[PDB]
């Protein structure tokens, strides 16, 4: 059991705290580090498993040794002494600008710091593969090589006499969290008038129980099997956006389509949903042309009415009816159309603050 | 949950679900950057450019072992109280 | 004609449907196939035109072949045979690494994927001028230069018995939209009291007949006989930022000048527009100051006043006057001040929406 | 439409107008990246690399070449209808 | 003393301007080029002081000529004189990949564009290191590294006879502001019901006088004595959320945690602030559970209460009492629920705007 | 002028102030890049290789030096007024 003289460090975030106390529970005791440091000087590998009995493996990596193995050395009665040191120069230089790149001034907190496997490849030779052999991934399964690339490593130690930095990693395995459900929203434009809009909604959300959540997909992969993150991804939803995707149309905004066009149809449980105003649809079938009810927005295609239809000069064969025949415009209540550039945003908003400071003065007169 | 009946009027769909799977790091392994090389098959050819390699990462390594330093010198073990 | 199987497929965007028939359309079929692995199997270069009569041309690269070409074979009879296969394995690994960073896990949808040539670089042995110049592309002018770094490829085959992948390219050619006028807009500070303020707009707009839309210059190289993109860059523009550039300065919102500047004056017309409250103007014909009105904002400068004027120390020929003499400020109507950063928007929408819910309970109990 | 005397009034100026030109693909060309290279002149020196270069190809290759064929197989001529 | 021709050259920003009339004064005079020229055709090194007296020194740089002194010249007599070309020929191709990734058409305005030394790297041959010692940069002290990487470039010369670049830099010092003090904030979540809450302020804030003011930590660096930064930090903060950090409870805005957790505790001027209804609070000096008030939604942990507390399964000892006694939940002006995210955003602005437009009916009819 | 008691009641807390330094630039210094190297000791052996490279550079540069030459051709000595 150890204990943080809180008083003596004054400030620090929770972070801090338990990454410090992580240091202690992992840093190599002290003649463990003069061990490792002789270990170090009597090899000369770029990479080597350091065993010693009775402690842990320590995998050592030297980021030029192969460089000075394969390049230098065969030369070394071919080459002048001049010329072998210039060379080897360049190398330590291109080194050190990684190193300094990486644990510079530009590393804002040491201590907690957790650097990502992948931006280690420079500092360990500028490839990782065999660091992650000799740590048993094989890069036989596409799961394994996305674990592999989660491994982030904490610095526990750094030796200014014998020049080398000591990092603990970790394995990273799978958390199914098995009530959380992922999901992929596409929408298609729809035309109420000469302007086209589709709905704004995140393209991936989460359901979990009650709540509808946002999605970051940033870290994430989505394997056949399940999506697989290497970080949390969930974040809050505000409650309107969830009304929206709970069917509430009115609480979905709508923007214009980009450019001259949408998504104008999609295949989505064997149907066809498209918006058939903007692009020529056509029932294989019989021949005919498929018009959109002018009081519709959408057109909702299945086998009962054409069992093989085209969209946009595409084929499609088309299954039995899933999406209800599209009901009239003026039974849906649509939503505010919005902009989502920053600056339209911030132009509007200062015009709504302004009406309603206009509006903060009105209302107290006449009541 | 999601009313997929209500958003396929305005026309969004779903087009796929999954699992949720994240990863958890755990158990501990030791990695060492052994900064300084082994030159002894060059016969002290590169004896100015290490030296001066040397130099430049004592700039960089000093204030980290420092940081680290500042953590665990206030990390005692619990009786000390 | 083909048909896709809808029912049987069940859900696809657009998007993966029309790359799904392209890659019927332009994948090579099966017998061309064995010819292609053969033709692969006999060659030994970095790239090679790979001919046969009757069928078009097929460009194929090897990634570490010059390697192998200029360093390891002239070496053979000189380095030892472990020695030059730790050599190549450097190399392949490192190879690898860029196959899985490209064609790996972090692909979404290999069918619809659309691969810039540029992203191909390392795959095909590190640059590709040589391969543009084997497609025909020169260099020599600036056009051609982004007209072939806008290549982009679709995967069309995958070889897993003899590890090759078959890419289509197409090739860009500029479309002028000639309904089109890009504007680059630029502004110049102005005081209100001692708060120093600029008009928040787009640094680029477009005009499209009725419509001022957002333009995305991410795209886009500005040459000097027009703008090249090698994208859509046209966007929305909120009804309301189109009413400020249409003339309604109170639709314009505004924002205080970041660090302690502006850019205070601004040649336009030949003209010099400064905010001569905020620098020293100055006359150099006739070595006088040039005092801004203080209820005037800015200082519209030209030769019927000051042939050479003097502006924050840099000396200026101007030309005949191509904007009005400055009005007061009380015959302008100035929008609302805003902020940009999005916790600001942030914390002030949360207000605002705060202050509504007030207001949305008093205005029935009077009325 | 953009009116440039009341953008000037607070400071908004225009400084360049251009024509719009947008690149639109056409026709084709095929492309191979062939991942084996020719060793022939190596005489089995890198035998070992290579065969672990193609077990590692091959986790990358197979999905690739599986989510290709999930497509044309659902890509059928019109008469099948 | 010189003047431009505003009316010739028509428009231009002042940053065209001044960096206009900077090319006249920095730009080497017309046979200090034909001087510059004769010396760089008679040199092969690397870099190179070029010194001429009378005239400055100007340092030449070859992007090229480490590998063919190195690689190629060595290999002169072992290998074919087509191979030589071969190898030479691949650095070309890559090292003019890089010209023209940084000197074609991706640069907008090569008259006033700053090119940081950092994306000069690779036309300087890889590395950045020797020019800098030949500048007189140690690389002895973080300080001087921070200040050498912020060294820009402006072009002064492109020769199209003899093919070079003329670029001029200045030096970076630093400038200390005395009357701006950065601050660096951290919050901690606290429960309301079963919704765990935290306030949303910046991470970095500048007071400055009477102003508080927003700061972007991007390009500084923060030095135990300092912070360094390599641009203008400082920007506006609005009023409403200056308000909220000058005490007024109510302007800050607050959103609910990320995946399942804050940060629920931190130590702060020796005291640990923590959120013990979501974590387990414990007093290890006296063995007791250490309870959160329902009514409070934090716990303030002193040393008059608890000398050694254990919170999350980490002891801390703590100093004597810096924050008051937690007061309740009901003597506190809670601020806005608001979401950060981009979509949420706009969707919530669009209702409100919605809301805003209902309300601009109803208060002239009963008023 | 920041409110910590205040802030500390809604869980936000000061964890560090620092002063604020920018960098400013000044002085100067000229530097080249030469973009043609030494090839004399190669004995023409990659007069096709550099000749081509020349041929590239070309499209390059010369719109820079139009760029620079169409603002230096606007900057007189002030008695041309
Ligand atoms: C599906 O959408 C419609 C609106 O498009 C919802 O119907 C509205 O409901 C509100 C309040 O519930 C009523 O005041 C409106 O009069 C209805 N409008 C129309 C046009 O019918 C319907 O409730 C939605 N279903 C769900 C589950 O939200
Ligand atoms: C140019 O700007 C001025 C405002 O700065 C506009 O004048 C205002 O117009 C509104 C409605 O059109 C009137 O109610 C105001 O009384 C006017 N304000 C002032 C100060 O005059 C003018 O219309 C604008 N011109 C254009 C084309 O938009
Ligand atoms: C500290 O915070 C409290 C609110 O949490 C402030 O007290 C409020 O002040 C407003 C206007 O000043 C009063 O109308 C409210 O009735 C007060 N609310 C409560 C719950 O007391 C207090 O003024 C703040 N101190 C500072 C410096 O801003
Ligand atoms: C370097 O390598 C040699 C050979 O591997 C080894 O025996 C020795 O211990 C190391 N030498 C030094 C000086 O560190
Ligand atoms: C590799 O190269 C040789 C020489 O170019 C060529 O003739 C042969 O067909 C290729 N060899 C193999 C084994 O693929
Ligand atoms: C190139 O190098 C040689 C030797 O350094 C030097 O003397 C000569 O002036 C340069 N030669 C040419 C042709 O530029």
């Amino acid at each position: 059991g150890v204990v943080l003289a809180g008083a003596a460090l004054g400030v620090a975030t929770a972070a801090q705290i338990t990454a410090g106390i992580a240091l202690h529970q992992s840093m190599l005791n002290s003649q463990a580090i003069d061990n490792l440091r002789a270990s170090l000087e009597t090899t000369n590998q770029a990479i080597e498993a350091i065993r010693q009995a009775g402690q842990e493996m320590i995998l050592a990596v030297q980021g030029v040794q192969d460089y000075i193995n394969n390049e230098l050395i065969p030369s070394m009665n071919q080459l002048s002494c001049d010329l072998i040191g210039q060379k080897l120069g360049l190398k330590l230089l291109r080194y050190y600008t990684e190193i300094l790149s990486l644990f510079g001034p530009s590393l804002r907190d040491p201590i907690s710091a957790e650097i990502s496997i992948q931006a280690l490849s420079y500092a360990l030779g500028g490839d990782i593969n065999k660091v992650l052999e000799k740590l048993g991934y094989s890069g036989g399964d596409l799961l394994g090589i996305l674990e592999s690339r989660g491994i982030k490593a904490r610095i526990t130690h750094v030796d200014t006499e014998s020049y080398f930095i000591v990092l603990s990693i970790a394995y990273p395995t799978l958390s199914e969290i098995k009530g959380v459900i992922v999901h992929r929203l596409e929408g298609v434009s729809y035309n109420i008038g000469s302007q086209e809009w589709y709905t704004t909604v995140p393209k991936y959300v989460a359901t979990q129980g009650y709540l509808i959540s946002n999605f970051d997909e940033s870290s994430c992969t989505f394997m056949p099997e399940g999506t697989v993150c290497s970080q949390n991804a969930l974040y809050p939803m505000s409650p309107l956006l969830q009304e929206c995707l709970r069917g509430s149309t009115k609480s979905c905004a709508r923007t214009l389509v980009s450019g001259s066009f949408g998504n104008r149809f999609i295949l989505s449980q064997g149907n066809l949903i498209a918006n058939c105003a903007s692009i020529l649809c056509k029932c294989y079938t019989t021949g005919t042309i498929i018009n959109q009810d002018p009081d519709k927005i959408l057109t909702y295609i299945a086998a009962d009415h054409c069992p093989v239809v085209e969209v946009n000069g595409v084929t499609i064969q088309v299954g039995s009816r899933r999406y209800p025949d599209a009901v009239y415009l003026h039974r849906i209540d649509l939503g505010p159309p919005i902009s989502l550039e920053r600056l339209d945003v911030g132009t509007n908003l200062g015009n709504a603050i302004a009406k309603l400071e206009d509006a903060k003065e009105l209302l107290e007169s006449s009541d | 949950q999601i009313h997929w009946g209500n958003l396929s009027k305005i026309g969004v769909v779903g087009i796929g679900s999954a699992s949720y799977k994240v990863m958890t790091r755990s158990s501990h392994q030791s990695l060492v950057i052994k900064l300084m090389p082994n030159i002894t098959l060059l016969n002290n050819c590169t004896r100015v450019e290490i030296a001066e390699y040397r130099r430049l990462l004592r700039t960089v390594l000093e204030p980290i072992r420092d940081a680290l330093n500042a953590m665990t010198q206030n990390i005692r073990p619990v009786q000390s109280v």
